[PDB]
RNA sequence: AGGACCGAACCGACUAAUGAAAAAUUAGCGGAUGACUUGUGGCUGGGGGUGAAAGGCCAAUCAAACCGGGAGAUAGCU
RNA sequence: GCUCGCCGGAAGACCAAGGGUUCCUGUCCAACGUUAAUCGGGGCAGGGUGAGUCGACCCCUAAGGCGAGGCCGAAAGGCGUAGUCGAUGGGAAACAGGUUAAUAUUCCUGUACUUGGUGUUACUGCGAAGGGGGGACGGAGAAGGCUAUGUUGGCCGGGCGACGGUUGUCCCGGUUUAAGCGUGUAGGCUGGUUUUCCAGGCAAAUCCGGAAAAUCAAGGCUGAGGCGUGAUGACGAGGCACUACGGUGCUGAAGCAACAAAUGCCCUGCUUCCAGGAAAAGCCUCUAAGCAUCAGGUAACAUCAAAUCGUACCCCAAACCGACACGGUGGUCAGGUAGAGAAUACCAAGGCGCUUGAGAGAACUCGGGUGAAGGAACUAGGCAAAAUGGUGCCGUAACUUCGGGAGAAGGCACGCUGAUAUGUAGGUGAGGUCCCUCGCGGAUGGAGCUGAAAUCAGUCGAAGAUACCAGCUGGCUGCAACUGUUUAUUAAAAACACAGCACUGUGCAAACACGAAAGUGGACGUAUACGGUGUGACGCCUCCCGGUGCCGGAAGGUUAAUU
């Protein structure tokens, strides 16, 4: 049971990119930002609740920061957590 | 030809790591003594 | 027995074999067995504390029974068999209550000879006894210095002890060294003498075999440079000192024993 | 069977000529089931360690490592 | 794009470590790239790393570390018990195909497995910080059974030759398929089952151990591979539609047999040797306190669960360690022809031509080739070159520790074709036939396949171990017995070590060594042991105690603190 509080914080946004796209097309499976710290069932449950359709799976992985360069000064941009999740058949999602 | 320096990451945390630093009197010191001078990496701590 | 190996290769020449067929060929008695791994002559502050150890074989620890206490249970020698930890050869043994338990296997036994302990016991060989209860004249090994402690003297593959005389609560034995010593009476030993006494036969033959055995090679002070050793230095091959120990101390002759709480034990010191 | 033999890997480094290289190259050379070699981790600390001993090795540094301090040592010398 | 050339036990492919975006796409060429650069591991932007079963995490421990109390220590602190950490070792589970510009045992397709809960009905002794078993272990050697893999034939598809021939004993290509489940074989280990008792396993034990007694000779455990299923599937040479010339979509034959065969598997096996070969948990089992008709256990069935972190790319290198786009770097994979071979030569798959070129064709330098006549006259020295070089057979001295020396030396044969023998000796081994406690069985049988070595006859060349590859040999002699080690980077030796010998110490709280100490090594050893010193295989051997040391003695002389 998560608290709805937690579940709001945790999608951070949609991920676009061709990739991205393919797996909507194909697989049924969409392709999220999340929060660093959220987890599989969490970022399941927060599908759930506020896109309002059925997961039948998630996978996540972490993207690292890439490090960059301004002008002469160097810096390194944040990591964060992607998340596949597919969704259940004939689920079609806004 | 085989230098000096062969890099492992385990054993640099070992000997030279924070914990390590930490674990004894004269570690503490130089860690320590780095703080004051303005050190950015106090350790080799990545 | 002795076996002169044939010289088909240097190395292999001067080999001499010490051959008992009658040992265990087979895995030891695997509950007795326990772990034992190697110092290399290394103390806990992990400096080297006596030179020339190092390496060798592993190694797994026999767990001998010194102190010999199942009194009155007769037991039966069920097989004789190799101990690296030591110059002896150990018998495991099956007592009649169904425990098993290693012991140095003396100069007679072999399977199926029954031994026992106890003051009623039988004076025969393996049996052991109170040094009050055994005769005088008799050859003993594994002898207790301290009542209880455990066998301490007498152990190595071919030695034994001469009890020479019973004076009260004391007697005095004979040691191999030929040190006489005082020892109290209730103190415990085992009949007859340590088993494997031709292993002072064997030839190493090779360097590899002292290796084996766990033992480096030694460096004489001489071929050392003055900052290393007492009898280093010296432009060709010079020794103009008297000999000494790594530490300067004298080595031909100078006695070193110290202990004057144990003086009063020793009737006659060795020559 | 073998601290056995010939011989690739692997370990070395006897001869030779010649910066890509703060010790290499090519051609040959020794060992190659052992006192072998090798990966990973561990322990031994400076008048201390380790040393099949050459004063060898201890981070390209060793008849006393490196870093910082006494310290602007002292210099009848340049 | 077509030729050429190089690597191919690597200069190919996959990882670890280490790096940390170098990966892919677009774009730019100031700087960086030893030249140019439209290109890049360079600049800028965007994209990219998907796991219940891979790895970490996690459970267990080794060396070792830390270490409550504790012991010790001016202080700091040292050692260390209970403990707790610590992999490089032990511990549950996944395979094949398809897909991206870039990930995949992670996505998709198919087909699996695991171990937890929860709920069930069925049953009914469960229970550990404890007992027992197991895990659990060396070197070498030898085979036998296998597979990976390869070759040939068969089959299927295609072909009929840019130049004489090429419808055939011709040419090219393909002929693949997993884990899982079932079977339990080649083979290895062990005698089983029941009953009774017992000073043992810190207590108890129905378990282990030990005693007896009965009864049956088959009982159990293990085990590669094969076979069946998995698979009416997938993949499949190439054909056929579209074409942003990158590719996409449809389609799809055969898919067998024999032989050969690992260093891989059975094998943590077997045989043997001495130098005598981790631990703990998981796992099985036994009970104790307990609880007692509850829980817990096992039984299937249902459901839920498997979180977190890593996953790009390089990884014998232009991405790691070397200041560089400059030698070092552990593991796994191991095709063909020849060959003993992982050597060597030429090739496959795959990957490269080493980031300055163009000319010229002096000296001189480097690295190579050949050389009349001589053949060490060179030189400190045959340094370096030249030479030898294989298999089989013949043959081989002194001396010897009887093993050696010895590949001593020195010689002969060696190609191809035919015949012996349309392919032999051998190896393998199908049908058929017989037996059978029935199977992956046993006999007989020999088809087919493979296949040396030799002899005889002929034949070509200057030459047949034709290339690469591949000992120079002998004689006297010093030193060191020998295999080893050594000055990382001018010394590899006659130096060190060595087995052996001798002396000497040391009776165990050993001597000694590291430690203000506690303690630790010595050693879980005990004089057939350990320490120190010298000598240094083996053989024949091996006067002086005055000096200095050490050992013993203590009559006298002298002699501290103290008084």
């Amino acid at each position: 049971m998560i608290r709805e509080e937690r579940l709001l914080k945790v999608l951070r946004a949609p991920h676009v990119s061709e990739k991205a796209s393919t797996a909507m097309e194909k697989s049924n499976t969409i392709v999220l930002k999340v929060a660093k710290d959220a987890t599989k069932a969490e970022i399941k449950a927060a599908v759930q609740k506020l896109f309002e359709v059925e997961v039948e799976v998630v996978n996540t992985l972490v993207v690292k920061g890439k490090v960059k360069r301004h002008g002469q000064r160097i810096g390194r941009r944040s990591d964060w957590k992607k998340a596949y999740v597919t969704l259940k058949e004939g689920q079609n999602l806004d | 030809m085989k230098r000096t320096f062969q890099p492992s990451v385990l054993k640099r945390n070992r000997s030279h790591g924070f914990r390590a630093r930490m674990a004894t009197k004269n570690g503490r010191q130089v860690l320590a003594r780095r703080r004051a001078k303005g050190r950015a990496r106090l350790t080799v701590s990545k | 027995a002795v076996v002169k190996c044939k010289p088909t290769s240097p190395g292999r020449r001067h080999v001499v074999k010490v051959v008992n067929p009658e040992l265990h060929k087979g895995k030891p008695f695997a509950p007795l067995l326990e772990k034992n791994s190697k110092s290399g002559g290394r103390n806990n502050n992990g400096r080297i504390t006596t030179r020339h150890i190092g390496g060798g074989h592993k190694q797994a620890y026999r767990i001998v029974d010194f102190k010999r206490n199942k009194d009155g249970i007769p037991a039966v020698v069920e097989r004789l068999e190799y101990d690296p930890n030591r110059s002896a050869n150990i018998a495991l043994v099956l007592y009649k209550d169904g425990e098993r338990r290693y012991i140095l296997a003396p100069k007679g036994l072999k399977a199926g000879d029954q031994i026992q302990s106890g003051v009623d016991a039988a004076i025969k060989p393996g049996n052991t006894l109170p040094m009050r209860n055994i005769p005088v004249g008799s050859t003993v090994h594994n002898v207790e210095m301290k009542p209880g402690k455990g066998g301490q003297l007498a152990r190595s593959a071919g030695t034994y002890v001469q009890i020479v005389a019973r004076d009260g609560a004391y007697v005095t034995l004979r040691l191999r060294s030929g040190e006489m010593r005082k020892v109290e009476a209730d103190c415990r030993a085992t009949l007859g003498e340590v088993g494997n006494a031709e292993h002072m036969l064997r030839v190493l033959g090779k360097a590899g075999a002292a290796r084996w055995r766990g033992v480096r090679p030694t460096v004489r002070g001489t071929a050392m440079n003055p900052v290393d050793h007492p009898h280093g230095g010296g432009e060709g091959r010079n020794f103009g000192k008297h000999p000494v120990t790594p530490w300067g101390v004298q080595t031909k002759g100078k006695k070193t024993r110290s202990n004057k709480r144990t003086d009063k034990f020793i009737v006659r010191r060795r020559s």
